[PDB]
């Protein structure tokens, strides 16, 4: 099935793999279950996701499910694999075949780390998959069900302040599972129809204007002050 | 029961009290406020804001977008920070 | 060749006896792996011999063993290089190559189990060590049942031996991870979701011990595992299946903060793949696996509460689910929390307004609409331990009296139209139901415990109407169709709503408070309705469980029922003691209650033998000889019991004690005496010198009272004592009189002293054996039989101090909150 | 339902609103209340074009779908002086500066 650099990166020896690769290895080779070498990297480890990348590997590489290998760091939570893909000119917004962005996946399990990573490099949070879940959504489903912590606390307010406003309720109702929770429902109700402070807006299309960039780089050079340059970095 | 906002530039925007006290800044400084930093462009968004945010306040109904052009983006937010909004 | 191979066997046969002089001493040690090992002909049994070497386990001759590890170690090197893949040789190999695999897996597990500290103190020898375990991880590849077992049986012994010191640890350090992922990666199956279950066992602690060694290790391999299965790579049921086993199998080894993590982590993984999957067939899968993980773990449900809500309002979602086992699970996991989580049900929680107890009492209709009736009464028995978990009375009451609403409702339109009309009795659906319905109120019972009264006083008088309906109608049939209509389905509904009455009545009595009470309201009204029936019925229609109740009445009530005795006996005794002595095969359940019976009233209520006529007494003590006399051990060991508790309570009895005496010594006397020398019930030695030694006491100390002769005053000892010798003498003529006479004489004066008195008896009997070609082993079995048992609880008092070999619902040390 | 309106003559601004069955009459009313002229002395243009104080608001272009309170509908307004009317005059408001080039699109 796999090969000796994917067993290479499995096993996570930086050694291994680059002295692999200096020998011509196919770096960017498919194996029987349709993945690449930097899948496993971005899994595991970030030596070897440099390794490979110093080496010409693909950092968009696509897998059985068009899933790229930032997709699993943000997955698995590894974000020095995934600031080093995307150092590296990985797709922040890259879609999958259920139209699942590395971010999604990231709120899925609400990964506060990789959550400010991706934000940091200009990833959208207005963004909704084929069966109609946003990351915030899928944040929310985590939440009510009890598997939350402060970490996943800090990652919903950090969603909240890059989405600007968001929409939770279909039709006029809340989802069953947040409806039978009086507190978060109330909560979340309470959010959904404040229509949203100005400088929230403001910030949002500010953001979305710098897309795709290092973004704390970027506001660098614009003429705000320094309080309003934190503010745009979802720093308050 | 009307308020008179002066932008920098002369532009004068007659808006309902109810409305401009959305505005913290406003609340505090007040039958007629002057910028002079605020360009009329930007006063006039203000405004809009303003009925915007009362018409949909605690609305049952999904909120419409507020549209903001890339253009005014930067001086919006800047005049946002200056106000209380 | 072929003298060679049979001598080889026949030493091989002998090796055992063989001196360990002979053994270790000569050049044989060298001689089998230098002459015959190499060769394949004699390489088998060869190898098989030096294994048993490995066994001999002596204290000296630590070269020897050295020296036969390394050189065996060379040849195998030699004739089975370690490059290659035993598991593909196994499978594909000859009949030839599959038993030198055996064999070299059991010589390597036995002489390692052996000598494990004489080896590895060779600084030497080391690498060799290593070798060796590298062959029994190589060897634990093969998927063959008894190779794993013996595998899994030195990896056990080494991760107990590792656990128990704690080094020696850091020999074995750089290479238990391997283990680790061979007994998550072949875990067996639990009986949650005989051979496998010993299999299951072994696996279970040999996991738990290598995870108390290195925590972070089984999380990380766990965690990697399930996202393996996650990010598609090596995803299969199977492998699921194995992984979830591992996980559940490890509970209550980790610490509070580290099972916090790890299983916050695990359940996120897993409903992470439950989403990504689509099929009704994988979903089922995963929500399986979830639910045996999350029925272990009840401390994770405890810590968190919205994650417990969740849990129960995602089983109660799975119990409408038509998808074959799915509705079982949830059931099972269900009745799991509500075990172990009990009082979280009942008192309000954080956040909440009122208690969940309240939802799920408002909503259970529609919980169980879809319910099959097994998992009804699964259902109910669940709800009922929250419900006696409830330590206020008044909010327990009406939560019991909104807890049996429906089958109340559905019982009083049932009672409503027999009143009606009395055939209605007689429809089979209304006999499933009405048993369907005490089914539930049975297991209702067993949950709540003794505030069930509320319940059960509701309907009591109802149940005993019906019950005497069903017994009329039954003695009809018999009486009109003969004996077999007994197999009419009609006809086992009616005695199956029967014995739903006497359990519940028996159930709610075992766990009584007030005798009194119980005396006054419930007895009187069962007994009518019980006795007459049970008396007049065929055998084949007489239910067993009348007796059962009856004893557990007698054994709460004690005093308060000793005036009912002689009614109860006039009307079970004679009759059931027809029905068991006839055979011994035809009522075991009869028999078994009739004699706990029996004993209940012997223990209990013996002044009622009484007042028993003396007729009835004659056929009790009958009965009570019967069973002692009897082969089974079980019935000689309850008679002798039944006897020994008999005789001390007469003896107390001041005003009959002389005549029973006077009535029954000699024949009490005569029968122990001829079971004890024939031999039959050696198991029982022990009770039979209790037995003996008390009545010998009673003569010694003149308690007696009168002479047991019956012709003309005599001394009781002096003709005790000629009685037992011409008895010993006629069950054995050839003795000698004057070893009879010392023999029964240094019997009587041990009579103070009973492990003196069996010791004697024992030496006695001994000596008669051997006399003949008897053999004298049986004779010590008392003694074997009890050692093994304290071995047995060593082990169990060796398994509890380690947290996570036994399962969290097995201990019942429950915590609290 | 309601329509929301930008009332505009010269540099002066007035946000307000209306509903669509209300007449231009009371829209002059209110921009007497505002800035204190008679009717009489007033008429309202929508781009460019007269409105006849009779019409109801709602038959005009003004509907609650084009004029939201986040985009208002403009309106102009001119008054009576010296027995005449002035020309229609809209002062436009100040163009935003240039695009940073960071904000520029990719
Ligand atoms: C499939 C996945 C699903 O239905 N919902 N996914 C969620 C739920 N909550 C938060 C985030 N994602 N699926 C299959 N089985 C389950 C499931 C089973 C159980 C069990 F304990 F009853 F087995 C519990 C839960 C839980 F976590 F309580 F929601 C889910 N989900």
């Amino acid at each position: 099935t796999l090969k000796p650099l994917h067993c290479a990166c499995m096993v996570s020896d930086a050694d291994c793999v680059e002295l692999l690769l200096e020998k011509g290895a196919e770096v960017n080779a498919l194996d029987g279950y349709n993945r690449t070498a930097l899948h496993y990297a971005a899994e595991k480890d970030e030596a070897c996701v440099e390794v490979l990348l110093e080496y010409g590997a693909n950092p968009n590489a696509l897998d059985g499910n068009r899933d790229t290998p930032l997709h699993w760091a943000a997955f698995k939570n590894n974000a020095e694999c995934v600031r080093a893909l995307l150092e590296s000119g990985a797709s922040v917004n890259a879609l999958d075949y259920n139209n699942d962005t590395p971010l999604s996946w990231a709120a899925m399990k609400g990964n506060l780390e990789s959550v400010s990573i991706l934000l940091d490099y200009g990833a959208e949070v207005r963004v909704i998959n084929l069966i109609g879940q946003t990351p915030i959504s899928r944040l929310v489903a985590l939440l009510v069900a009890g598997l939350g912590t402060e970490k996943e606390d800090s990652c919903f307010e950090l969603l909240h302040r890059a989405v600007g406003h968001f929409e939770l309720r279909k039709n006029g109702t809340m989802p069953r599972e947040v409806a039978r929770d009086p507190q978060l429902c109330e909560k979340l109700t309470v959010l959904c129809s404040a229509p949203g402070t100005l400088k929230t807006l403001a910030r949002y299309a500010v953001r979305r204007s710098l897309g795709l960039q290092y973004l704390p780089d970027a506001v660098k050079g614009l003429p705000l002050p320094a309080s309003l340059k934190e503010y745009l970095l979802l720093l308050e | 029961m009307y308020v008179k906002l002066i932008s920098s530039d002369g532009h004068e925007f007659i808006v309902k009290r109810e409305h401009a006290l959305t505005s913290g800044t406003i609340k505090a400084m007040l039958n007629e406020v002057n910028f002079r930093e605020i360009p009329s462009h930007v006063l006039s968004k203000v405004c809009m804001y303003f009925t915007y945010k009362v018409r949909y306040t605690n609305s049952s109904t999904e909120i419409p977008e507020f549209p903001i052009a890339p253009e005014i983006a930067l001086e919006l937010l800047m005049a946002a920070n200056f106000l209380d909004c | 060749a072929p003298l060679v191979h049979a001598t080889l066997e026949t030493l091989l046969r002998f090796l055992n006896w063989i001196p360990l002089g002979y053994i270790f001493e000569t050049k044989l040690i060298s001689t089998l792996i230098y002459k015959f090992l190499n060769v394949p002909m004699f390489r088998n049994v060869s190898l098989k011999c030096l294994t048993e070497i490995a066994g001999v386990s002596v204290s000296q001759y630590e070269e020897q063993f050295v020296t036969l590890f390394t050189l065996t170690m060379m040849q195998l090197k030699q004739m089975l290089p370690l490059n290659t893949n035993i598991r593909l040789a196994y499978s594909n190999g000859k009949d030839d190559e599959q038993n030198f695999i055996q064999n070299l897996s059991l010589f390597l597990c036995t002489f390692l189990k052996e000598h494990d500290q004489l080896i590895e103190k060779r600084l030497n020898l080391r690498e060799t060590l290593m070798e060796a375990l590298h062959y029994m991880l190589l060897v634990s590849e093969v998927e063959e049942t008894e190779i794993f077992k013996i595998c899994l049986e030195y990896w056990n012994h080494l991760a107990a031996e590792l656990y128990r010191e704690s080094p020696r640890r850091q020999l074995y350090l750089p290479m238990l991870f391997k283990v680790r992922l061979l007994m998550v990666s072949r875990m067996a199956k639990p009986e949650e979701v005989t051979d496998s279950i010993n299999l299951y066992k072994n696996m279970r602690e040999t996991l738990v011990y290598l995870t108390h060694l290195d925590y972070v290790d089984t999380e990380r391999i766990m965690t990697e595992k399930l996202h393996n299965q996650v990010n598609g790579t090596e995803w299969s049921w199977k492998n699921l299946n194995t992984l979830c086993w591992a996980i559940g199998s490890i509970s209550g080894a980790m610490h509070e903060e580290d099972e916090k993590r790890f299983l916050v982590t695990v359940i996120k993984d897993l409903l992470g793949l439950c989403e990504q999957k689509r099929g009704k067939d994988n979903k089922a899968i995963i929500a399986s696996n979830i639910m045996y993980i999350v029925g272990q773990y009840p401390r994770f449900l405890r810590a968190h509460w919205k994650f417990l809500k969740t849990v129960v309002n995602k089983l109660f979602e799975f119990m409408h689910e038509t998808h074959d086992g799915v509705q079982d699970m949830a059931c099972d996991t269900f009745i799991k929390i509500a075990q172990k989580c009990r009082r979280h049900f009942v008192q309000v929680q954080v956040g909440e307004v009122m208690p969940f107890i309240d939802e799920i009492l408002n909503n259970i209709n529609t919980i169980i609409c879809d319910l099959q009736p097994q998992q009804v009464h699964t259902f109910y028995e669940a709800v009922g331990y929250m419900i006696g978990a409830q330590t206020d009375q008044t909010v327990q009451e009406h939560l019991i009296e909104k807890y049996m609403l429906l089958p109340n409702q559905v019982w009083d339109s049932i009672i409503q139209q027999a009143t009606k009309n009395v055939d209605i009795l007689k429809d089979p659906e209304t006999v499933k139901q009405l048993g369907s319905i005490l089914k539930t109120n049975v297991r209702a019972c067993k949950a709540v415990g003794h505030p069930f009264v509320i319940q059960l006083g509701r309907i009591y008088l109802d149940m005993l109407n019906v019950y005497k309906c069903l017994s009329e109608n039954i003695s009809a049939a018999i009486q009109a169709n003969g004996e077999m209509v007994t197999k009419q389905p009609l006809i086992r509904s009616m005695r199956t709503v029967k014995r739903e009455t006497l359990k519940l009545i028996s159930g709610w009595v075992s766990r009584s408070n007030d005798p009194q009470m119980v005396a006054e309201n419930f007895v009187p009204p069962l007994l009518d309705a019980v006795l007459i029936d049970y008396q007049r019925n065929v055998p084949a229609a007489r239910e067993p469980e009348v007796l059962s109740t009856m004893a557990i009445i007698v054994n709460k009530l004690g005093g308060h029922i000793t005036a009912e005795i002689p009614q109860i006996f006039d009307a079970v005794f004679e009759c059931t003691l027809n029905m068991i002595n006839k055979d011994f095969e035809e009522y075991p359940e009869h028999r078994t209650n009739f004699f706990l019976l029996l004993q209940a009233v012997n223990s209990h209520c013996f002044p009622a033998f009484l007042a028993i006529p003396p007729t009835q007494f004659k056929l009790v003590l009958d009965s009570i000889i019967w069973a002692f006399k009897h082969t089974m051990r079980n019935v000689a060991d309850t008679g002798l019991q039944i006897l020994f508790t008999l005789l001390q309570n007469v003896a107390q009895e001041e005003a009959a004690a002389q005549s029973f005496y006077q009535t029954y010594f000699c024949d009490i006397l005569q029968h122990i005496f001829s079971v004890v020398t024939d031999t039959s019930h050696t198991a029982g030695l022990t009770m039979h010198a209790s037995i003996l030694a008390y009545m010998f006491n009673l003569v010694e100390e003149g308690k007696i009272s009168t002479s047991l002769n019956p012709g003309n005053p005599v001394n009781n000892q002096i003709f005790l004592q000629e009685y037992v010798a011409n008895l010993l003498k006629s069950a054995f003529p050839h003795l000698q009189d004057a070893q009879v006479k010392l023999f029964v004489t240094g019997l009587f004066s041990l009579n103070q002293d009973i492990p003196a008195f069996k010791e004697h008896l024992r030496d006695f009997l001994v000596q008669i054996k051997e006399f003949a070609g008897e053999d004298t082993s049986d004779l010590f079995l008392e003694e074997r039989e009890i050692a093994l048992r304290q071995a047995d609880e060593e082990k169990h008092k060796r398994q509890m101090s380690v947290p996570g070999i036994f399962n969290p619902h097995e201990i019942p040390e429950e915590m609290c909150d | 339902m309601d329509v929301f309106l930008m009332i505009r003559r010269h540099k002066t601004t007035i946000f307000t609103d209306a509903k669509e069955s209300s007449t231009v009459f009371e829209l002059k009313r209110i921009v007497e209340g505002i800035l204190k002229r008679p009717p009489d002395e007033q008429r309202l243009y929508k781009d460019d074009q007269l409105l006849d104080d009779g019409k109801t608001l709602g038959e005009c272009g003004f509907t609650s779908q084009t004029a939201r309170p986040q985009a208002p509908a403009t309106v102009g307004l001119a008054f009576r002086a010296d027995d005449t009317f002035e020309a229609l005059c809209i002062e436009p408001f100040s163009s935003p500066p240039e695009l940073p080039d960071v904000m520029k699109p990719q």
